[PDB]
Protein backbone atom coordinates (compact mmCIF):
# COMPACT_ATOMS: atom_id res chain seq x y z
CA UNK A 1 0.00 0.00 0.00
CA UNK A 2 0.70 3.50 -0.40
CA UNK A 3 1.52 5.40 2.51
CA UNK A 4 0.15 9.19 2.49
CA UNK A 5 2.51 11.38 4.90
CA UNK A 6 0.40 14.87 6.01
CA UNK A 7 2.73 18.28 6.98
CA UNK A 8 2.11 20.02 9.32
CA UNK A 9 -0.79 17.85 11.88
CA UNK A 10 -1.77 21.31 12.65
CA UNK A 11 -1.26 25.15 11.65
CA UNK A 12 -2.76 28.36 13.22
CA UNK A 13 -2.96 31.13 10.88
CA UNK A 14 -4.77 34.50 9.89
CA UNK A 15 -7.33 35.32 7.82
CA UNK A 16 -5.07 36.46 4.84
CA UNK A 17 -2.35 34.42 5.24
CA UNK A 18 -0.52 31.89 2.52
CA UNK A 19 -1.30 28.38 3.74
CA UNK A 20 0.56 25.35 2.62
CA UNK A 21 -0.16 22.00 3.06
CA UNK A 22 2.09 19.28 2.35
CA UNK A 23 1.79 15.46 1.72
CA UNK A 24 4.35 13.06 0.70
CA UNK A 25 3.66 9.47 -0.48
CA UNK A 26 5.91 6.37 0.42
CA UNK A 27 6.14 5.87 -3.57
CA UNK A 28 5.46 7.80 -6.36
CA UNK A 29 1.61 8.26 -6.96
CA UNK A 30 2.30 9.99 -10.81
CA UNK A 31 0.26 12.96 -10.94
CA UNK A 32 -2.68 12.05 -8.65
CA UNK A 33 -3.65 12.76 -5.32
CA UNK A 34 -7.20 14.19 -4.71
CA UNK A 35 -7.77 16.69 -1.70
CA UNK A 36 -10.60 17.54 0.60
CA UNK A 37 -11.84 19.83 3.36
CA UNK A 38 -13.75 19.06 6.24
CA UNK A 39 -15.67 20.72 8.52
CA UNK A 40 -16.64 19.95 12.45
CA UNK A 41 -19.61 16.91 12.03
CA UNK A 42 -19.89 17.22 8.19
CA UNK A 43 -18.15 14.56 5.16
CA UNK A 44 -15.33 15.72 3.27
CA UNK A 45 -15.81 18.16 0.26
CA UNK A 46 -14.14 17.49 -2.94
CA UNK A 47 -11.69 20.66 -3.40
CA UNK A 48 -8.96 19.15 -6.08
CA UNK A 49 -8.06 16.07 -8.19
CA UNK A 50 -4.80 14.52 -10.32
CA UNK A 51 -2.81 16.69 -8.11
CA UNK A 52 -3.74 20.21 -9.69
CA UNK A 53 -7.13 19.90 -10.94
CA UNK A 54 -10.25 22.11 -8.97
CA UNK A 55 -13.37 20.53 -9.01
CA UNK A 56 -15.80 23.12 -10.90
CA UNK A 57 -16.85 25.41 -7.99
CA UNK A 58 -14.41 25.59 -5.78
CA UNK A 59 -12.89 28.92 -5.30
CA UNK A 60 -9.77 30.47 -7.38
CA UNK A 61 -7.65 30.89 -3.71
CA UNK A 62 -7.81 26.78 -3.33
CA UNK A 63 -4.80 25.21 -5.60
CA UNK A 64 -2.58 22.29 -5.74
CA UNK A 65 0.99 21.27 -7.18
CA UNK A 66 3.45 18.21 -7.42
CA UNK A 67 4.14 14.99 -8.83
CA UNK A 68 5.77 12.10 -7.99
CA UNK A 69 6.09 11.34 -4.13
CA UNK A 70 5.54 15.04 -2.77
CA UNK A 71 3.11 17.23 -3.55
CA UNK A 72 1.39 20.63 -1.84
CA UNK A 73 -2.06 22.13 -1.36
CA UNK A 74 -1.92 26.11 -1.30
CA UNK A 75 -4.59 28.52 0.06
CA UNK A 76 -3.41 31.76 -1.18
CA UNK A 77 -5.30 34.37 0.93
CA UNK A 78 -7.03 32.38 3.91
CA UNK A 79 -10.92 33.36 4.09
CA UNK A 80 -12.75 32.72 7.83
CA UNK A 81 -14.93 29.84 6.09
CA UNK A 82 -11.23 28.47 5.50
CA UNK A 83 -10.82 27.16 9.29
CA UNK A 84 -11.08 22.93 8.52
CA UNK A 85 -9.28 20.20 8.07
CA UNK A 86 -7.70 18.77 4.93
CA UNK A 87 -6.78 15.46 3.64
CA UNK A 88 -4.99 14.15 0.76
CA UNK A 89 -5.67 11.38 -0.73
CA UNK A 90 -3.67 9.08 -3.44
CA UNK A 91 -5.66 7.63 -6.48
CA UNK A 92 -2.95 6.23 -8.60
CA UNK A 93 -3.42 2.70 -7.22
CA UNK A 94 -5.77 0.73 -5.16
CA UNK A 95 -6.37 0.54 -2.17
CA UNK A 96 -7.21 4.11 -1.58
CA UNK A 97 -5.13 5.01 0.88
CA UNK A 98 -5.50 9.15 3.08
CA UNK A 99 -3.35 11.59 4.40
CA UNK A 100 -3.70 11.73 8.39
CA UNK A 101 -5.15 15.29 7.68
CA UNK A 102 -4.25 19.23 8.71
CA UNK A 103 -6.44 21.02 11.04
CA UNK A 104 -6.22 24.83 10.23
CA UNK A 105 -7.59 26.68 13.13
CA UNK A 106 -7.31 30.84 14.16
CA UNK A 107 -4.15 32.06 15.14
CA UNK A 108 -4.47 34.54 18.03
CA UNK A 109 -1.92 35.93 20.85
CA UNK A 110 -0.93 33.73 23.59
CA UNK A 111 -3.05 33.13 26.62
CA UNK A 112 -2.07 31.70 30.17
CA UNK A 113 -4.68 29.55 31.20
CA UNK A 114 -6.60 30.38 34.61
CA UNK A 115 -6.48 26.97 36.93
CA UNK A 116 -9.45 25.84 39.62
CA UNK A 117 -8.81 22.67 41.20
CA UNK A 118 -12.09 20.96 42.50
CA UNK A 119 -12.30 18.70 45.29
CA UNK A 120 -14.96 15.67 44.97
CA UNK A 121 -18.30 15.71 46.57
CA UNK A 122 -19.77 14.26 49.69
CA UNK A 123 -22.48 12.78 47.85
CA UNK A 124 -19.59 10.82 45.25
CA UNK A 125 -17.13 9.31 48.33
CA UNK A 126 -20.55 7.44 49.43
CA UNK A 127 -20.29 5.47 46.07
CA UNK A 128 -16.60 4.62 47.04
CA UNK A 129 -14.97 7.02 44.31
CA UNK A 130 -13.95 9.97 43.94
CA UNK A 131 -13.11 12.20 41.07
CA UNK A 132 -10.77 15.15 41.39
CA UNK A 133 -11.31 17.81 38.71
CA UNK A 134 -8.32 19.98 37.28
CA UNK A 135 -9.66 22.93 34.99
CA UNK A 136 -7.26 24.87 33.02
CA UNK A 137 -9.33 27.94 31.28
CA UNK A 138 -9.34 30.21 28.37
CA UNK A 139 -5.94 29.78 27.14
CA UNK A 140 -3.87 29.47 24.04
CA UNK A 141 -2.20 28.07 21.96
CA UNK A 142 -3.63 24.45 22.96
CA UNK A 143 -0.99 22.85 23.81
CA UNK A 144 -0.30 22.12 27.68
CA UNK A 145 0.90 20.14 30.35
CA UNK A 146 -1.62 19.06 33.46
CA UNK A 147 0.35 16.64 36.10
CA UNK A 148 -1.81 15.53 38.90
CA UNK A 149 0.29 15.11 42.65
CA UNK A 150 -0.84 13.38 45.53
CA UNK A 151 0.65 14.42 48.85
CA UNK A 152 3.47 15.48 46.68
CA UNK A 153 3.54 11.95 44.87
CA UNK A 154 3.24 12.07 40.72
CA UNK A 155 0.45 10.39 39.71
CA UNK A 156 0.71 8.46 36.66
CA UNK A 157 -2.15 6.53 34.62
CA UNK A 158 -5.28 7.38 36.43
CA UNK A 159 -6.26 10.69 34.56
CA UNK A 160 -8.44 11.63 31.41
CA UNK A 161 -8.47 15.04 30.08
CA UNK A 162 -10.63 16.61 27.23
CA UNK A 163 -10.03 19.72 25.39
CA UNK A 164 -13.05 22.08 24.12
CA UNK A 165 -12.60 23.67 20.19
CA UNK A 166 -11.42 26.97 19.80
CA UNK A 167 -14.44 29.65 21.61
CA UNK A 168 -15.84 31.43 18.96
CA UNK A 169 -15.44 34.99 20.75
CA UNK A 170 -11.80 35.12 21.86
CA UNK A 171 -10.63 31.82 19.50
CA UNK A 172 -8.94 30.10 23.47
CA UNK A 173 -9.63 26.47 24.84
CA UNK A 174 -10.17 25.16 27.64
CA UNK A 175 -9.05 21.96 29.12
CA UNK A 176 -10.31 19.59 32.00
CA UNK A 177 -7.99 16.77 33.76
CA UNK A 178 -9.76 14.16 35.90
CA UNK A 179 -7.96 11.98 38.38
CA UNK A 180 -9.79 8.71 39.31
CA UNK A 181 -9.57 7.47 42.92
CA UNK A 182 -11.28 4.75 44.59
CA UNK A 183 -12.60 6.13 48.03
CA UNK A 184 -9.88 4.14 50.02
CA UNK A 185 -6.94 5.66 48.48
CA UNK A 186 -8.25 9.12 48.28
CA UNK A 187 -8.61 9.08 52.06
CA UNK A 188 -5.33 8.01 52.78
CA UNK A 189 -3.64 11.07 51.48
CA UNK A 190 -4.41 14.90 52.55
CA UNK A 191 -2.73 17.08 49.45
CA UNK A 192 -4.41 17.09 46.30
CA UNK A 193 -2.61 19.54 43.74
CA UNK A 194 -2.98 20.57 39.75
CA UNK A 195 0.21 21.51 38.66
CA UNK A 196 0.16 23.54 35.14
CA UNK A 197 2.60 23.66 32.42
CA UNK A 198 1.94 26.21 29.46
CA UNK A 199 3.81 28.30 27.14
CA UNK A 200 1.76 31.40 28.96
CA UNK A 201 3.08 30.98 32.02
CA UNK A 202 6.70 31.65 33.08
CA UNK A 203 6.80 28.52 35.46
CA UNK A 204 4.05 25.97 36.26
CA UNK A 205 1.00 27.52 37.92
CA UNK A 206 -0.39 24.57 41.06
CA UNK A 207 -3.91 24.46 42.80
CA UNK A 208 -4.25 22.58 45.23
CA UNK A 209 -6.43 21.61 48.08
CA UNK A 210 -6.09 19.96 51.69
CA UNK A 211 -8.89 16.70 51.84
CA UNK A 212 -11.25 18.03 54.28
CA UNK A 213 -10.69 21.89 54.31
CA UNK B 1 -29.01 16.25 -8.58
CA UNK B 2 -26.47 13.47 -6.79
CA UNK B 3 -28.01 12.75 -3.19
CA UNK B 4 -26.52 10.19 -0.87
CA UNK B 5 -28.00 9.25 2.33
CA UNK B 6 -26.80 6.44 4.68
CA UNK B 7 -28.72 4.53 7.63
CA UNK B 8 -28.01 1.67 9.50
CA UNK B 9 -25.68 2.84 12.21
CA UNK B 10 -26.07 2.75 16.03
CA UNK B 11 -25.25 0.83 18.65
CA UNK B 12 -23.50 -2.72 18.44
CA UNK B 13 -21.27 -4.89 21.05
CA UNK B 14 -18.20 -6.95 20.42
CA UNK B 15 -18.93 -9.53 17.93
CA UNK B 16 -22.02 -8.44 16.98
CA UNK B 17 -22.96 -7.33 13.37
CA UNK B 18 -24.80 -4.84 11.68
CA UNK B 19 -25.54 -3.86 7.80
CA UNK B 20 -25.38 -0.10 6.54
CA UNK B 21 -27.47 1.19 3.86
CA UNK B 22 -27.11 3.98 1.26
CA UNK B 23 -30.01 5.27 -0.69
CA UNK B 24 -28.65 6.98 -4.07
CA UNK B 25 -30.95 8.86 -5.80
CA UNK B 26 -30.81 12.05 -8.15
CA UNK B 27 -28.64 10.56 -10.82
CA UNK B 28 -28.32 7.30 -13.04
CA UNK B 29 -27.14 4.66 -9.96
CA UNK B 30 -25.58 2.08 -12.62
CA UNK B 31 -23.21 4.71 -14.02
CA UNK B 32 -21.08 5.05 -11.03
CA UNK B 33 -18.88 2.92 -9.05
CA UNK B 34 -19.96 3.39 -5.01
CA UNK B 35 -17.81 3.30 -2.35
CA UNK B 36 -17.68 2.89 1.56
CA UNK B 37 -14.99 4.76 3.47
CA UNK B 38 -14.78 5.00 7.52
CA UNK B 39 -13.51 7.66 10.01
CA UNK B 40 -12.53 6.65 13.62
CA UNK B 41 -13.63 9.68 15.80
CA UNK B 42 -10.29 12.23 15.98
CA UNK B 43 -8.62 10.10 12.91
CA UNK B 44 -8.35 9.92 9.26
CA UNK B 45 -10.29 8.11 6.37
CA UNK B 46 -10.30 4.50 5.67
CA UNK B 47 -11.61 3.08 2.46
CA UNK B 48 -13.01 0.04 2.76
CA UNK B 49 -14.44 -0.99 -0.85
CA UNK B 50 -15.92 -0.31 -3.81
CA UNK B 51 -19.33 -1.87 -6.34
CA UNK B 52 -20.09 -1.53 -9.41
CA UNK B 53 -24.27 -1.34 -9.29
CA UNK B 54 -24.10 -2.51 -13.15
CA UNK B 55 -23.00 -6.28 -12.44
CA UNK B 56 -21.94 -5.90 -8.54
CA UNK B 57 -18.23 -6.20 -9.37
CA UNK B 58 -16.60 -5.44 -6.40
CA UNK B 59 -12.91 -4.51 -5.09
CA UNK B 60 -12.11 -4.69 -1.59
CA UNK B 61 -9.41 -2.94 0.29
CA UNK B 62 -7.48 -6.39 1.98
CA UNK B 63 -7.86 -5.05 5.35
CA UNK B 64 -11.90 -5.79 5.42
CA UNK B 65 -12.24 -8.68 2.97
CA UNK B 66 -12.62 -10.99 5.97
CA UNK B 67 -15.17 -9.27 7.79
CA UNK B 68 -17.19 -6.69 5.31
CA UNK B 69 -19.34 -7.38 2.44
CA UNK B 70 -20.49 -4.61 -0.14
CA UNK B 71 -23.46 -5.19 -2.50
CA UNK B 72 -26.19 -3.24 -4.24
CA UNK B 73 -29.90 -3.80 -5.01
CA UNK B 74 -29.66 -1.53 -8.36
CA UNK B 75 -33.18 -1.84 -8.93
CA UNK B 76 -33.52 0.16 -5.08
CA UNK B 77 -30.56 2.52 -6.21
CA UNK B 78 -29.60 1.40 -3.02
CA UNK B 79 -25.87 -0.23 -1.68
CA UNK B 80 -25.12 -1.88 1.44
CA UNK B 81 -22.28 -2.70 3.76
CA UNK B 82 -22.82 -5.92 6.17
CA UNK B 83 -20.17 -5.64 8.85
CA UNK B 84 -19.53 -8.64 10.54
CA UNK B 85 -17.82 -9.79 14.01
CA UNK B 86 -17.15 -6.23 14.78
CA UNK B 87 -14.69 -4.81 17.32
CA UNK B 88 -13.67 -1.67 19.01
CA UNK B 89 -11.31 -0.13 16.04
CA UNK B 90 -14.56 -0.42 13.94
CA UNK B 91 -16.15 2.64 15.96
CA UNK B 92 -16.17 5.03 13.16
CA UNK B 93 -18.26 7.32 10.71
CA UNK B 94 -19.06 4.96 7.72
CA UNK B 95 -20.13 7.31 4.54
CA UNK B 96 -20.46 5.73 1.31
CA UNK B 97 -19.45 7.84 -1.63
CA UNK B 98 -19.72 8.08 -5.18
CA UNK B 99 -16.46 6.74 -7.25
CA UNK B 100 -14.38 8.56 -9.58
CA UNK B 101 -13.02 6.33 -11.55
CA UNK B 102 -11.65 7.71 -14.28
CA UNK B 103 -7.72 9.16 -13.71
CA UNK B 104 -5.87 6.49 -12.64
CA UNK B 105 -8.18 5.14 -10.05
CA UNK B 106 -10.90 6.42 -7.75
CA UNK B 107 -11.48 9.49 -5.75
CA UNK B 108 -14.96 10.86 -4.06
CA UNK B 109 -16.50 13.50 -5.59
CA UNK B 110 -20.02 13.45 -3.78
CA UNK B 111 -20.21 11.51 -0.17
CA UNK B 112 -23.11 10.48 1.77
CA UNK B 113 -23.98 12.54 5.75
CA UNK B 114 -22.27 9.34 7.30
CA UNK B 115 -23.55 6.98 10.39
CA UNK B 116 -22.23 6.21 13.21
CA UNK B 117 -21.22 2.83 14.33
CA UNK B 118 -20.21 2.55 18.10
CA UNK B 119 -18.90 -0.30 19.38
CA UNK B 120 -19.19 -0.97 22.83
CA UNK B 121 -20.22 -3.73 25.66
CA UNK B 122 -21.55 -1.06 28.30
CA UNK B 123 -24.83 -0.98 29.27
CA UNK B 124 -27.23 1.94 28.70
CA UNK B 125 -27.33 3.90 31.91
CA UNK B 126 -28.24 7.35 33.18
CA UNK B 127 -25.39 9.58 34.94
CA UNK B 128 -25.05 10.70 38.24
CA UNK B 129 -24.30 14.09 38.49
CA UNK B 130 -22.31 16.09 41.13
CA UNK B 131 -20.70 19.61 42.51
CA UNK B 132 -17.73 21.17 41.46
CA UNK B 133 -17.85 23.41 43.95
CA UNK B 134 -16.70 27.13 43.74
CA UNK B 135 -13.22 27.24 45.80
CA UNK B 136 -14.17 29.28 48.96
CA UNK B 137 -12.52 38.47 40.92
CA UNK B 138 -13.81 35.46 39.32
CA UNK B 139 -14.87 32.12 40.72
CA UNK B 140 -15.65 28.73 38.71
CA UNK B 141 -17.57 26.34 39.60
CA UNK B 142 -19.09 23.57 37.59
CA UNK B 143 -21.09 20.31 37.42
CA UNK B 144 -19.70 16.50 36.83
CA UNK B 145 -21.94 14.45 34.84
CA UNK B 146 -20.45 10.55 35.61
CA UNK B 147 -21.01 7.47 34.43
CA UNK B 148 -23.46 7.04 31.48
CA UNK B 149 -23.82 5.31 28.55
CA UNK B 150 -24.49 5.69 25.09
CA UNK B 151 -23.55 9.24 24.22
CA UNK B 152 -24.94 11.76 24.66
CA UNK B 153 -25.89 14.25 27.35
CA UNK B 154 -26.55 18.01 27.31
CA UNK B 155 -26.36 20.65 30.20
CA UNK B 156 -27.55 23.48 30.52
CA UNK B 157 -27.02 26.67 33.20
CA UNK B 158 -29.93 28.29 35.30
CA UNK B 159 -32.31 27.23 32.58
CA UNK B 160 -30.35 28.95 30.19
CA UNK B 161 -30.63 31.95 32.16
CA UNK B 162 -26.51 31.30 31.87
CA UNK B 163 -24.40 30.81 28.67
CA UNK B 164 -21.70 33.13 28.91
CA UNK B 165 -18.28 32.02 30.02
CA UNK B 166 -20.19 28.08 30.00
CA UNK B 167 -17.41 25.12 29.25
CA UNK B 168 -19.02 21.74 28.21
CA UNK B 169 -16.32 19.36 27.48
CA UNK B 170 -16.47 16.53 25.42
CA UNK B 171 -17.09 13.63 27.01
CA UNK B 172 -14.19 10.97 27.59
CA UNK B 173 -15.00 7.31 27.36
CA UNK B 174 -13.82 5.93 30.94
CA UNK B 175 -12.34 2.46 31.15
CA UNK B 176 -15.36 1.14 32.40
CA UNK B 177 -17.32 1.62 29.14
CA UNK B 178 -19.33 4.74 30.72
CA UNK B 179 -18.77 8.45 29.87
CA UNK B 180 -17.85 11.13 31.87
CA UNK B 181 -18.24 14.52 31.16
CA UNK B 182 -17.97 18.04 32.77
CA UNK B 183 -19.57 21.31 32.55
CA UNK B 184 -18.07 24.61 33.99
CA UNK B 185 -18.62 28.04 34.32
CA UNK B 186 -16.66 30.98 35.12
CA UNK B 187 -18.67 34.00 37.55
CA UNK B 188 -17.95 37.07 39.68
CA UNK B 189 -16.44 35.96 43.11
CA UNK B 190 -19.11 38.38 44.54
CA UNK B 191 -21.93 36.63 43.14
CA UNK B 192 -21.22 33.35 45.08
CA UNK B 193 -23.43 34.62 48.22
CA UNK B 194 -26.43 35.50 46.35
CA UNK B 195 -26.65 34.25 43.04
CA UNK B 196 -27.87 30.69 42.65
CA UNK B 197 -26.24 28.29 40.19
CA UNK B 198 -28.16 24.92 39.19
CA UNK B 199 -27.15 22.60 36.29
CA UNK B 200 -29.85 21.01 34.06
CA UNK B 201 -28.86 17.32 32.34
CA UNK B 202 -30.67 15.67 30.43
CA UNK B 203 -29.71 12.24 29.18
CA UNK B 204 -32.42 10.99 26.33
CA UNK B 205 -31.11 7.54 25.82
CA UNK B 206 -32.31 6.58 29.43
CA UNK B 207 -34.86 9.31 30.14
CA UNK B 208 -32.90 10.64 32.77
CA UNK B 209 -32.95 14.47 33.98
CA UNK B 210 -30.93 15.75 36.60
CA UNK B 211 -31.17 19.34 38.09
CA UNK B 212 -27.97 19.44 40.71
CA UNK B 213 -27.58 22.84 43.12
CA UNK B 214 -24.20 24.02 42.81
Amino acid sequence: DIQMTQSPSSLSASVGDRVTITCRASKTISKYLAWYQQKPGKAPKLLIYSGSTLQSGVPSRFSGSGSGTDFTLTISSLQPEDFATYYCQQHNEYPLTFGQGTKVEIKRTVAAPSVFIFPPSDEQLKSGTASVVCLLNNFYPREAKVQWKVDNALQSGNSQESVTEQDSKDSTYSLSSTLTLSKADYEKHKVYACEVTHQGLSSPVTKSFNRGE
Amino acid sequence: EVQLVESGGGLVQPGGSLRLSCAASGYSFTGHWMNWVRQAPGKGLEWVGMIHPSDSETRYNQKFKDRFTISVDKSKNTLYLQMNSLRAEDTAVYYCARGIYFYGTTYFDYWGQGTLVTVSSASTKGPSVFPLAPSSGTAALGCLVKDYFPEPVTVSWNSGALTSGVHTFPAVLQSSGLYSLSSVVTVPSSSLGTQTYICNVNHKPSNTKVDKKV
